[PDB]
């Protein structure tokens, strides 16, 4: 649970020579803050 | 004079026990349910007297 995901079919390795080209991406980690909550209240009908 | 006699306890005594019974009372999934047992009840005990 160091990262959220990764997506793996994006990493890319390129060699020339000794030139060690890498390239990625990572979902960072992350730890909530804040929480939106609508609510919404309704009428329901009820036969018998 | 009998059929209005009847006609009107029947309706006070409906009125009368609907209002007791279910005013106030929270409106439940079953409510609705109850209610009917409740006059099916009450009609059956009509028809028995």
């Amino acid at each position: 649970n160091e990262i959220q995901d990764f997506p793996a079919e994006d990493v890319q390795v390129i060699v020339e020579g000794n030139e060690a080209r890498i390239s990625m991406t990572v979902y960072p980690i992350r730890s909530f803050k804040k929480i939106s909550v609508s609510l919404v209240y309704k009428q329901q009908t009820l036969q018998a | 004079m009998a059929v209005g006699e009847a006609n009107d306890f029947l309706v006070s005594e409906l009125k009368v026990q609907l209002e007791d019974q279910f005013i106030g009372t929270r409106t439940i999934n079953t409510s609705a349910s109850i209610i009917k047992d409740f006059i099916q009840s009450y009609l059956g005990r009509k028809k028995r007297d």
